[PDB]
């Protein structure tokens, strides 16, 4: 999964 | 609410304790109580709110993905019929996830967003609105899926417009918004080119502004820039 | 109970799904439902029950320890008064932990233990009784602390007596019981010499019986023997 | 903390 903040 | 009798300051104190104890459900409940006092949140308090719910919904999303994968495998050719239990339990987790998203969206709508006048606060809350609609979109399969996706897009877009006008390209809130909106494009809106373009332009415009920053601000900005780079690497 | 309407087999199926999803609160609730059907548990079902509650209470114990350490630091000389919040929140976590322990003990008493006639099942349930009284003892500070400690001791001792008569020294249930009873001696009963003696004798008697085992049984036994060794290393 | 199972 891609990075999110 | 169950937190109605507790002082605002005590709720904040306990949210910080809950974080230290990795008790994120408690942390979220304390922060919900604090929001419901009706006063605006400080920067630190916004961070506590977002950390709490990110961790609770993050766990739910991970569980949902495990269960959805099992469900998908059950519906392949050659898979033995095992009854309704996998679907039921995936639905149970899904309903709980939707509940948490609805709770967060409810706090934003009543009345965090409407009282947020400073760019940092308004962008932060609109980013959160986009994020929690995005989580709803991840599990949506029905009549409303398009409207849920558009709700996420609209919130992110409003946040983007404010961020570009009001904040420097290295601001961590602006950077984090762009990171997440880019993921929305790639994973939700079926727009991988837009995702890539956004991440690249955001990275490059931040790079060009690092020279203006203190050491501490540089650390904060470059951490999020590396996340943009990580996603670009995944996608190209 | 909320699980009263669900089939026993479906509860077991869902407990296994919950485990895969690392949803241990759900797993425990499913297994409680399954126990409350009133039928005896199989070996696999005992494992599911124990895994679920071990993970739930394990998390609570870790949180309690974080909070208790903060509370202790608050009561040192030079520490600024911060009000009742730390104590309150430690108490909240403590009360929830005690609730889970009481739930497990309740399942054992109504009616798992009394129906368990085979050595493996009876030892397993008595070990669990010792374990959950031990968790109650970790947080006990009042009039009943001695009786709670003695309840743990009594359950462990009954399990030990059966295990020594009825099971080989390499049996994983016998080994796990001894490991945990040894920790009870060291951490709860203030008897570190008894803890060390138990762990050493258990290790040595198992070592001498490994020659009787298949490769697979050897793997199972030696894993727990290494835990005994690890504790001995910590303690000597 | 010591090992338990
Ligand atoms: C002044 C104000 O409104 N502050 C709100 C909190 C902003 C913080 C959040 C934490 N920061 C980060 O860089 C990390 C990566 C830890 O997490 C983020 C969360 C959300 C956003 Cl929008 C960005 C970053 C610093 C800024
Ligand atoms: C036949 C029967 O009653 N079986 C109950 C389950 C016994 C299992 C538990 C898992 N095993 C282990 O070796 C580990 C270390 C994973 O965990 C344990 C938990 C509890 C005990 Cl008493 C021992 C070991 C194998 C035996
Ligand atoms: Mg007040
Ligand atoms: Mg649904
Ligand atoms: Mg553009
Ligand atoms: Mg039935
Ligand atoms: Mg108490
Ligand atoms: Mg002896």
């Amino acid at each position: 999964f891609p990075a999110t903040v | 609410g169950a937190m109605g009798s507790m002082e605002r300051a005590s709720l904040i104190q306990k949210a910080k304790l809950a974080e230290q104890a990795e008790r994120y459900e408690d942390m979220a409940a304390f922060m919900k109580g604090a929001v419901e006092k009706g006063e605006e949140l400080s920067c630190e308090e916004r961070n506590l709110l977002s950390v709490a719910y990110k961790n609770v919904v993050g766990g739910q999303r991970a569980a949902w993905r495990v269960l959805s994968s099992i469900e998908q495998k059950s519906n392949e050719e050659g898979s033995e019929e095992k009854g309704p239990e996998v679907r039921e339990y995936r639905e149970k987790v899904e309903t709980e996830l939707q509940g948490v998203c609805d709770t967060v969206l409810g706090l934003l709508d009543s009345h965090l967003i409407k009282e947020a006048g400073d760019a940092e606060s308004r962008v932060f809350y609109l980013k959160m609105k986009g994020d929690y609609y995005r989580y709803l979109a991840e599990v949506a399969t029905g009549d409303d899926k398009k409207r849920i996706i558009d709700s996420a897009r609209s919130a992110y877009q409003e946040a983007m417009d404010i961020s570009k006008k009001e904040m420097p390209p290295t601001n961590p809130i602006r950077l984090g918004l762009a990171l997440n909106f880019s993921v929305f494009h790639y994973e939700i809106a079926n727009s991988p080119e837009e995702a890539i373009s956004l991440a690249k332009t955001t990275f490059d415009e931040a790079m060009a502004d690092l020279h203006t920053l203190s050491e501490d601000s540089y650390k904060d900005s470059t951490l999020i820039m590396q996340l943009l780079r990580d996603n670009l690497t995944l996608w190209t």
